[PDB]
DNA sequence: CGTTTTGTCTCGGCTCCCCGACATTCTC
DNA sequence: AGACAAAACG
């Protein structure tokens, strides 16, 4: 009879409800309720997700995450470095007094910033190596280029100096301290590819293309020749940018087994992939046969304008770098004692590692050489081990007593497919589902060729040997051939046939000089663990050798075979070993299969089962499969399906349907769900809030009774994923428990179809309601236009429809320029009941008479359909016109963080690495601080600073896009002279002088627009801007840094009002709301300057009602009598700014035409949002605005007798 | 280069003859114009007309001598109750002493005079406590 | 003061866990 | 590409 129906629509980043009680057989009923919750998303998101673009929250927070690592981890390498030399005794010591070595071990002491070589005397800075600067000078002179160079290039003078030569204490350091800030490209695996690994980086001429005869797409092929005589593997068609052009590839050479090198071709360009400048620098390098420090040097010596860091060598294998600090090392341990005194080793090891004794001892046996390179400088750490993360076991379990008396359960970890163990399963398995067909009658021709134990026990001996089967090979071992009979799988297709004892056997029979007898099973699960475990190459090698040397196998073709062993893919089982352990007895059959491999408890099932006997642990169903299983002797060969029910009594996964009582059971399942847990976070978040929104909805209307929600539909309108999941995770709150109700999904759950919304909103009109609601959006257009084009008259219904002239007609739809139009999908679905949908997925009758009931039980007369009451479109226009979008806020600024890091803890006498949590409050900040470009601050006589305002600097690029209005913004002045008089000589158009080519041009001959001084090139000029700019810290130099607020964080929008009434307005910065907020203040001020007091604060999506120009709302309240002009005075904050406050009308999604500046129109002029209400009165929102709160479900919250009183009833 | 405050016990010292040392000490303290929190004043006026019944026109003539000569008032801060409520998880005094302390910090003031609030003790790494009579 | 315009950190390598969609064979 | 935050323009 009466049934309450409950009917969601959801989208991308939106939410649309509907609750109505319909008694559908009597045409009664009426709307209980309807809604729209919206989720807050930017449209790039929504247009980035269709196509992916670390479209991720969680992804930024990563990067940076990364980012701060590697830094630290660096911070780090030279805190150490710093520690060594100073117990060296080599740092020098202006430098070391300012480095602290007893408390914040090796950093430098606080609001400092010593330089190694730059020593400070009374103010003076003066360089620390005079004599190797002379040197370099004598050099260059030799060199006879200039003699007026900066210090610091004796550095590479240096590098190249300590290569041959004693240096310096204090200039070792410096070395190294160097070579600590530049470590280059290296990859953990490593792996040395192919001998030869060509992958030479080589520029070549085409000399001639002699047309292939290669006839194509009409149009014959053209081979490539080079004139070292290569041929390019690929043709070409267009001739013009081929012919006698100077093109540079990455040549990768192979020898081939003909005894030939296989070379292949890859185009690239210089200085633009990454592979081609890093491979060219390499090549440049080691040509000149020197280390990369000298290189530098004499590319100095030769150009002294060369730019080295980020030009000249960018990115290098890591290997130039060491062996160059290993030559410069060893060369200077032999002048140097202090490399050579055993007290002083000992000495820094136990300085880095007085807690860890079994490296300090492992360190022992190495020398200074060792600890500067191996373990200072160019330590790399390994990957973090995820095999915690791996899936687990849907079988077996472990159940355990911890502290708390309680008793939970371990899992156990799936088993890695490579593993012996799930490659005979996986076999077997394959072994039980194969059988034959005959080509010419297609008949099942098996049973003839596999029908005794010896035939299966053949296949599977044959099987084990192998790495792969097909089909020839599969059909030749029964003597069969092609041309008559096939295998029931693909004709094509090979599979898996035990790969891992194949390998292993044939590595172990190259080796050669062992008895064929040494491989066997326990043998093989050795050898897989040593290769599956040891995931690294010098332990890889050591556990190699130890192995052949416990086994006595010659280590000496063993290795050669298992040294290049393809590592493992990464791929596990759905089941443990212990589980592939206790089904493969069932499994086997034959000699592989014996009676006592069989656990005491399977034996036992198979003992009752054979009795034929009563057990509760065993289902009818079982004595129905296990008829035929007479005799223990009849338990060969098991399926499994029947291996896993009888190991464990469950016939596979037969589900829990389960079913929810109240709304606590929901609660719950909403705490207890799991982040990431779906395909992406944009359907999690909307899935989630859908669960919240239903609690709410069942609490409110309900109380959360059992079974309120008679039936529930849903629709959806790449989206699809949240179609199924969220229908099974509802099913348990509809669903019936008397049996009838059985499947994935509950029967009372009634996903709809585009097809039946659309047609019942024709029909029943709510189009036309829908029209009439957004029309007035469109007379407001016209008048804005001062046209007629966004209203178009009809006489079939006699009045104005609303509509869009072609130019504004790109993606422009009625329905998404709203918020509402979610509810009515809602409402539509609520109402369309079994029937309707089985009729119009089904309209096929294939007879007018069977489908003629549904018909005329549904259809006026097939028409248009009847309405679910007779004032239906009445009532959905009355909810419709009020209805108050509720939109989810994220206001987070600081929230507690957890710090836990690895610390030796003294316990029992004993020191032990633990994990220790940071104490004191940590807060973690929730949003971007600042914009990530830093300016620095200047100060021009030439320019006005209004007070309250700064002149910020940051470096640009000089190009196209500078004008002279752009160049009047320039801090410097003989730039700006030489720019202008550069741009005028160029007819005064900057396209053309600051051209690469131009700026090139005016480089070469800046002397021309410089009255003839010189000037050095410009390639970077600093503009300047005039604004409030904060400084991003208070340490160090971070007061020198300037930073803009970051996008989306003037959150807090302060309202204060004076005894007279005047109204102030302020927008609070993030950092002042941090200190705020970690002081448990309230984030807005209370009290402004003036002492007015704090009305309110306004933040995003927040919704404030304007009340009408006569209405003086002063205590107002009475927000229950909310009609539709109430309503349509509510609007939404949408972004701040000093005292600026923009407001859009709460219904409003999409703009008809947004704003652009060639037309200079829009829905909401240049902002898309205005400041003032969008009526002909256009008063000032902040003027008069009064904040108001909604709930999920959009009902407005004001306080109350009833509040009140329980404000103070929770302390009583 | 440090604002000091003081407490209703100082000013009480200060009017109490039966201790002479005690009462010059706190008064050789007003000599400095320190500053204070009208919570004290509140408290002090109390205390007047209770343990020692002086008259009403006579404690507020002293009040607003004191006020207007010696020692400075301290605007009530709007922030008082929310930082009180900050401290009170960290801290565990009397909530007029707590009361007194954040409406000081919030002052800015960095050194509070006063015998029971447990000396030597640092507010929130703001404001340390000094008993001066030791 | 009210409105529009403008600028906004960017690029490389590699490995190891998880989920889902679609196909094929088999079983219940 | 999108939309905020603020300079810039009247
Ligand atoms: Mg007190």
């Amino acid at each position: 009879m009466i049934k309450n129906i409950l009917g969601l629509a959801l989208g991308t980043n939106s939410i649309g409800w509907a609750l109505v009680k319909q008694d559908f057989e009597n045409k009664q009923g009426e709307i209980l309720g309807m809604g729209s919750r919206i989720i807050p998303m930017s449209q790039d998101i929504l247009g980035d997700f269709g196509k992916g673009n670390s479209v991720s929250q969680t992804a930024e927070r990563t990067k940076y995450r990364s980012v701060r690592r590697l830094r630290e981890r660096f911070l780090l390498r030279r805190e150490r470095l710093h520690r060594v030399l100073y117990i060296l005794n080599f740092l020098p010591e202006h430098y070391a007094s300012q480095i602290d070595f007893e408390k914040r071990l090796g950093k430098f002491k606080v609001e400092t910033e010593p330089k190694l070589v730059w020593k400070n005397t009374d103010g003076q800075f003066s360089f620390l190596f005079q004599n190797s600067f002379n040197e370099m000078l004598e050099d260059f002179k030799a060199a006879g280029q200039e003699l007026k160079i900066p210090y610091d290039w004796t550095i590479y003078h240096l590098r190249k100096k300590a290569i041959s030569q004693k240096i310096e204490k204090e200039e070792l350091a410096w070395i190294l301290l160097n070579f600590n800030h530049k470590r280059g490209y290296y990859q953990l695996r490593g792996e040395d590819f192919e001998e030869e690994k060509d992958k030479t980086f080589v520029r070549l001429k085409v000399d001639r293309i002699v047309d292939s005869g290669e006839n194509v797409k009409g149009k014959i092929l053209y081979d490539v020749y080079f004139e070292n005589g290569w041929k390019y593997d690929k043709q070409v068609v267009k001739t013009e940018d081929w012919v006698d052009r100077t093109k540079e590839f990455i040549v990768s050479e192979s020898i081939l087994k003909n005894g030939e090198t296989k070379r292949t071709f890859k185009a690239v360009d210089s200085e633009k992939d990454w592979i081609a400048i890093k491979t060219k620098t390499e090549q440049e390098i080691e040509h000149s046969h020197k280390t990369v420090g000298t290189y530098i040097y004499e590319t100095l010596l030769q150009n002294p304008k060369q730019k080295i860091k980020g030009k000249l060598v960018r990115t290098i294998e890591r290997k130039f770098y060491k062996e160059e600090l290993r030559q410069i090392l060893e060369k200077q341990k032999e002048f140097h004692q202090e490399l050579q005194s055993d007290d002083l080793y000992n000495d820094c090891i136990r300085e880095l590692y007085r807690n860890n004794e079994v490296h300090q001892l492992t360190l022992r046996k190495k020398d200074f050489v060792h600890l500067f390179m191996e373990d200072i400088i160019f330590y790399q750490r390994p990957l973090r081990s995820q095999k915690s993360s791996v899936s687990n076991c849907t079988l077996e379990f472990r159940k355990y007593k911890g502290e708390n008396g309680a008793e939970h359960t371990q899992y156990l970890k799936a088993i890695p497919k490579s593993n012996p163990y799930y490659q005979e399963f996986r076999l077997w398995q394959w072994i039980f589902n194969l059988n034959l067909y005959t080509k010419d009658n297609d008949e099942n021709v098996t049973k003839v060729f596999l029908n005794t134990t010896q035939d299966f026990e053949n296949l599977f001996e044959f099987l084990n040997t192998r790495k792969e089967v097909d089909q020839k090979a599969l059909l030749k071992h029964f003597k069969l051939n092609e041309k008559t009979h096939r295998w029931n799988f693909v004709e094509d297709k090979k599979y898996p046939c035990n790969e891992t004892k194949t390998m292993i056997s044939s590595r172990l029979d190259k080796v050669e000089n062992i008895s064929d007898d040494f491989l066997t099973r326990d043998i093989e699960q050795k050898i897989w663990h040593i290769i599956y475990s040891v995931n690294d190459k010098v332990e890889y090698e050591k556990a190699l050798k130890s192995f052949a040397r416990k086994h006595h196998l010659d280590e000496s073709s063993f290795f050669e075979a298992f040294r290049k062993f393809p590592p493992f893919k990464s791929e596990y089982g759905s089941f443990s070993e212990k589980a592939i352990k206790k089904l493969l007895p069932l499994m086997r059959l034959g000699k592989y299969w014996n009676y006592a491999e069989i656990d005491k408890y399977s034996r036992e099932r198979i003992q009752k089962i054979i009795t034929g006997e009563y057990d509760e642990n065993i289902k009818d169903k079982v004595r129905e499969k296990s008829v035929h299983l007479t005799i223990e002797n009849d338990f060969q060969g098991l399926q499994l399906w029947l291996a896993q029910y009888i190991v464990y009594g469950r016939h596979s996964e037969a589900s829990m349907i389960g079913k929810w009582n109240s709304a606590n059971d929901l609660e719950v399942f909403l705490k207890d769900f799991k982040q990431h847990s779906l395909r992406n976070p944009i359907v999690e978040q909307v899935i989630t809030e859908t669960l919240r929104v239903v609690k709410d909805i069942w609490l409110k209307y309900g109380n959360g009774t059992k079974d309120f929600f008679n039936e529930i539909h849903i629709e959806l309108g790449d989206t699809r994923y949240i179609s199924k999941y969220i229908s099974g995770i509802l099913s348990n709150i509809v669903r019936v428990e008397d049996g009838s109700d059985e499947g994935v999904n509950s029967k009372n759950i009634v996903p709809g179809n585009g097809k039946i919304t659309t047609q019942l909103k024709q029909d029943w009109g709510l189009n036309d309601v829908w029209n009439d609601l957004i029309l007035p959006r469109f007379e407001r257009m016209n008048q804005l236009t001062n046209s007629k084009d966004f209203t178009a008259w009809n006489e079939n219904h006699q009045k104005f429809l609303p509509t869009v002239p072609i130019e504004f007609s790109k993606g422009f739809s009625k329905k998404r320029i709203d918020h509402r139009h979610h509810a009515l999908d809602a409402l539509v679905i609520a109402c369309a009941t079994t029937d309707h949908v089985n009729l119009l997925n089904n309209q096929s009758a294939k007879s007018d008479t069977k489908r003629y009931d549904l018909k005329k039980k549904l259809m006026k007369f097939p028409k248009q359909f009847l309405k679910p009451w007779e004032k239906f479109t009445v009532d959905a226009k009355h909810n419709l016109e009020s209805i108050i979008v509720s939109f989810k806020q994220n206001l987070r600024v600081i929230n507690k963080a957890t710090n836990y890091y690895e610390k030796y803890v003294e316990k029992d006498g004993t020191k032990n690495k633990e994990r220790v949590e940071q104490a004191g409050t940590n807060w973690a900040i929730r949003k971007p601080m600042h914009k990530d470009t830093v300016s620095g601050k200047v100060d021009l006589p030439w320019v006005k600073v209004p007070k309250g305002k700064i002149l910020t600097a940051t470096r640009k690029s000089l190009d196209s896009s500078f004008d002279l209005k752009s160049i009047g913004s320039i801090t410097d002045t003989g730039i700006q002279k030489i720019l202008k008089n550069y741009l005028a000589f160029k007819d005064g158009n900057p396209e053309l002088a600051f051209s690469p080519e131009g700026i090139d041009d005016l480089n070469k001959n800046i002397e021309k627009y410089n009255d003839g001084k010189p000037h050095q090139p410009i390639n970077k000029v600093r503009v300047f801007e005039l604004g409030s700019k904060f400084q991003v810290g208070q340490t160090g130099n971070k007061k020198g840094k300037y930073v803009e607020a970051a996008k989306g964080t003037n959150l807090f929008f302060a309202v204060y009002e004076d005894e007279k009434g005047k109204r102030s307005y302020e927008t609070i910065p993030l950092n002042e709301v941090i200190e705020r907020q970690k002081q448990g203040l309230t984030s807005v001020p209370l009290e402004n300057e003036k002492g007015s007091r704090l009305l309110f604060d306004l933040s995003p999506n927040d919704l404030v009602y304007v009340p009408e120009i006569d209405e003086n709302i002063d205590s107002n309240f009475v927000f229950s009598n909310l009609n539709k002009e109430k309503i349509s005075r509510i609007y939404k904050v949408e972004k701040t700014s000093g005292t600026e406050c923009y407001f859009v009308r709460q219904d409003i999604a999409y703009l008809i035409k947004q704003y652009d500046a060639k037309t200079k129109i829009g829905e909401l002029e240049s902002q898309n949002k205005l400041q003032v209400t969008m009526t002909d009165d256009r008063i000032r929102i902040t003027d008069t605005c009064v904040k108001i709160n909604c709930d999920r479900l959009g009902n407005i919250n004001f306080i109350t007798k009833e509040k009140i009183k329980q404000i103070f009833n929770e302390f009583r | 280069l440090d604002k000091i405050a003081i407490d209703t016990n100082i000013l009480l010292y200060a009017y109490d003859n039966r201790d002479l040392d005690k009462q010059d000490r706190a008064v050789e303290i007003l000599l400095k114009k320190p500053f204070v929190t009208q919570l004290v004043v509140f408290e002090f006026i109390k205390v007047l007309e209770r343990r020692f019944k002086m008259d009403k026109k006579e404690i507020t003539k002293l009040t607003i001598k004191l006020l207007k000569e010696v020692i400075i008032p301290l605007s009530l801060h709007r922030d008082i109750y929310n930082y009180s409520q900050f401290l009170l998880q960290r801290y565990n005094f009397g909530l007029s002493d707590i009361l007194v302390l954040s409406d000081s910090i919030l002052n800015n003031c960095t050194i509070l005079l006063s015998e029971d609030m447990c000396n030597g003790m640092i507010v929130d790494k703001k404001l340390k406590i000094v008993n001066p009579f030791l």
